[PDB]
DNA sequence: CTAGTACCTAGCTTAAGCCTCAATAAAGCTTG
């Protein structure tokens, strides 16, 4: 489903011209324990992954004029049990992201009320009626301060997820090499078919810096990130792996002494010597 | 691409203190193919004591 | 902020213009003849 | 949300204390890996105004050879750490005999300090680290081969042996993750011990600049 | 470096076998005298090729070191590969 | 030439009948320089003012004589490119033309 | 008067310079 790797000449100019944007970086994420071994756990890794704005989760959102919270302009008897300003928000979600990614209006309202302080006051319909209602008011430039705010929480709120992680796939893998690999007591390998991840952005720290991650095996496609997170030596290996991915690709083979020495020669003086 | 690739490894060279240094003496890898074997002269082989 | 703003980028004119001022510019005092012009029908 | 942030101090503290033990300092095994129970029954599960706070869960060690240099951690309670708030830690840096230490921030070191740090680093070479970046041992890691501090006896043998004066080695700039966790100056040269699919074992030499 | 200090292989490298051939031969076409008696053939690099396997060319190879030292290595004295 | 977006010199599928998919230059010039049909004619060109008079005359309105009430549910006529008018019936008018 | 000829006048990428914004220490009030 995420084969748009770039693989051949254009993956051979991002790695010797060392691109600080390659057209598709994309982690590797392997699994600690049983969490590599069952569906849901490796979702529930999976969802707290891949970024959530508050756009994906809302159906439709409206702003009306209600002279008083207590008047309910809608029909909401919600409101009515629960119950300063008249300018109002309200955004409506949808069952299916809401429960997909597992959240709560608990959640929602507190990552707001963290991310904009007591300025304002979430009012949110329980998770009973079929409707997912959160009012927004102000507490106490008029309503388009409203409109303005609306629109930066629905552009990055960060929900659930890491930035610039866009999407990620889940599979498991039938080559051996990325397969899990261990010794039995007899001294076998007995390739091992575990739960992997790929995405489509890189961080490579905010996920290495994760519940149930495997910090040992995730590699991220990415020379430059590599550079910035684990050091010049494991640039090396890394560049040596993504070089001969693409040789390889094809069936074709190159003597090791050739990669080596590229990869010597272009990382010989500490710093990433990008041939240009 | 070629072209950008020779002209930055094209005095990288086997001296004869065995180890493999560019046009300044730099030392790159100590032994050539981090072994100081010609590339030509090598076979495929397998590891019996393996696996 | 406000979002999706129109410009029309004009010969011999070095920056862009906003299309309503070039209508205005026109000869289109109004604003509902200016709308008139653009969206065909007023109940979409 | 405190048992996310207790977990992620435990893992820092773990990381900063293999950090100790791979930079020679002497750590109890104990200490060394312990697990999440031991971290919560030591400190308090509470880091929210609570128990297990910041500052009095720091960290002082000692190098193995001799009892006499001595290494602080520090994990300052603010985000973005100050002059005023690391001039009180270079006040302990003087009351007490230590030579150098570290400062495990939470948010990005401001550039004054940053400088300052630059700027009593002959006196006190004390150094930096991020909240997020101890979360993982970097060393663990697989693309990470074993580097390997070489003292200087042996950098002039490996110099005398190959007959190559100190610059033409392949070099490494001591900003980058591996370097900055050993902690090492300009000058000085590191083993580094990776695998080689084509004969075994291959070692490399990298010197800081 | 003196001959007890000689750390290059013992071996004549096929970039050393080219050139001393060539330098050999270039010699006996200008009428150098040869080391090995001949049997007739009149090509001078047939004439190197037969020094060269009999180990009778009267030259010596200077390998300089990369710090800048250099060794003499007589072609009687090292292996030819060939 | 010699440019890496290879779209423009793609065979584009409006290219049927009218420009040989199989004929072009092997070079740097591959899809950039493309033949003739055998029955692919070009056209001349020629004065629209027949057909204005033409259109004019059948049911159709110019823009200065009607207002955008009725312009919706109508059809918009360009001739050359330029918004001529606006006609009721585009059927009847196709055939007629 | 005119002619002939001789002299005068498509996209990329990456560094790299240039434009603005947030801590911060001196400079001077400020009241304790």
């Amino acid at each position: 489903s995420a084969k748009n790797v770039t693989l051949g000449v254009p993956r051979l100019k991002e790695l010797i011209n060392i691109s600080k944007k390659p057209k598709t970086p994309s982690l590797t994420v392997f699994l600690l324990g049983q969490s590599a071994r069952d569906a849901e756990r490796a979702k529930d890794i999976l969802c707290r992954l891949e970024h959530t704005t508050l756009r994906k989760v809302t159906a439709n959102t409206a702003i009306y004029y209600d002279p008083n919270p207590q008047s309910t302009v809608v029909a909401e008897d919600q409101e009515w049990v629960n119950v300063i300003s008249p300018w109002l928000l309200r955004v409506e979600l949808d069952r299916k992201h809401m429960t997909d990614r597992k959240l709560t209006m608990e959640q929602i309202a507190e990552k707001i009320n963290a991310g904009f302080g007591d300025d304002l006051n979430c009012i949110f319909n329980d998770d009973n009626a079929e409707k997912l209602v959160l009012r927004i008011r102000i507490m106490n430039d008029d309503d388009v301060f409203l409109r303005c705010i609306e629109s930066n929480m629905l552009t990055d709120m960060t929900l659930q997820g890491i930035e610039q992680i866009s999407k990620v796939y889940m599979h498991l893998p039938q080559t051996d090499n990325k397969k899990k690999i261990i010794i039995t007591e007899d001294g076998e390998f007995k390739a091992l078919q575990e739960w992997i991840l790929e995405t489509d952005g890189v961080s490579l720290m905010r996920v290495l810096s994760e519940k149930d991650v495997d910090p040992v095996r995730t590699t991220s496609n990415d020379i430059v990130e590599i550079f910035t997170v684990l050091g010049i030596e494991a640039v090396r290996k890394a560049l040596e792996r993504e070089l001969y991915h693409v040789i390889s690709f094809d069936g074709s083979y190159v003597n090791y002494r050739h990669l080596a020495l590229l990869c010597d020669t272009m990382t010989c003086r500490g710093h990433l010597m990008a041939i240009t | 691409i070629q072209r950008r690739l020779i002209k930055s490894m094209e005095s990288v060279m086997v001296k004869y203190d065995a180890t493999v240094r560019n046009s300044i003496n730099q030392v790159v890898q100590l032994r050539y193919g981090e072994d100081g074997l010609a590339g030509e002269s090598v076979e495929f082989q397998n590891l019996a004591t393996l696996k | 902020a406000i979002g999706q703003r129109i410009v029309a980028t004009l010969p011999y004119i070095k920056q862009e213009v906003p299309i309503i001022i070039v209508f205005r510019a026109l000869g289109f005092v109004s604003d509902r003849d200016i709308l008139e012009h653009i969206i065909y029908d007023f109940e979409d | 949300d405190d048992e996310e942030e207790t977990y992620r101090l435990w893992k820092i503290r773990k990381t900063i204390m293999q950090l100790c033990h791979d930079r020679g300092y002497l750590v109890t095994q104990d200490e060394l890996d312990q697990t999440l129970e031991e971290f919560k029954a030591q400190f308090g599960d509470k880091p929210s105004e609570g128990r297990p706070r910041r500052t009095d869960l720091t960290v002082l060690v000692a190098h193995n050879d001799d009892p006499t240099d001595q290494m602080f951690v520090f994990f300052p309670e603010e985000p973005k750490v100050g002059i005023k708030t690391i001039k009180v830690y270079c006040q302990r840096m003087q009351e007490e005999n230590i030579t150098r230490a570290l400062i495990v921030v939470q948010q990005g070191m401001t550039p004054s300090a940053k400088q300052s740090l630059v700027d009593m680093a002959p006196k006190y070479i004390l150094e930096q680290f991020l909240q997020q970046e101890l979360l993982i041992n970097i060393t663990e890691h697989e693309l990470v081969p074993e580097h390997v501090v070489m003292t200087k006896e042996e950098v002039t043998e490996l110099l005398a042996r190959y007959k190559l004066r100190e610059n033409q080695l392949p070099r490494i700039q001591a900003g980058d993750p591996v370097a900055r966790y050993f902690g090492i100056k300009r000058g000085q040269v590191v083993k580094i011990i990776r695998p080689s699919e084509t004969a075994g074992r291959y070692i490399t030499y990298r010197l800081v600049q | 470096q003196a001959n007890q200090k000689r750390i290059t292989t013992p071996y004549m490298t096929k970039y050393e076998r080219a050139r001393v051939l060539g330098t050999r031969a270039l010699q006996i076409a200008m009428c150098a005298p040869v080391m090995v008696e001949l049997e007739g053939e009149t090509d001078p690099l047939l004439i190197a090729m037969k020094e060269l396997k009999a180990r009778k060319i009267p030259i010596i190879i200077r390998r300089y070191l990369p710090d800048g030292s250099y060794e003499d290595w007589g072609v009687d004295e090292l292996i030819i590969s060939d | 030439r010699d440019g890496k977006l290879a779209k423009p010199r793609q065979l584009h599928n409006t290219l049927w009948g009218m420009v040989c998919p199989a004929e072009t230059p092997e070079g740097h010039a591959v899809g950039l320089v493309k033949n003739l049909a055998l029955m692919a004619y070009i056209s001349v060109g020629s004065q629209p003012s027949p057909i204005l008079e033409f259109l004019e005359e059948w049911s159709m309105e110019n823009l200065e004589e009607i207002s955008p009430a009725a312009i919706a549910d109508a059809t918009k006529i360009f001739v050359n490119g330029c918004w001529v008018g606006i006609h009721k019936d585009p059927e009847q008018l196709m055939n007629t033309l």
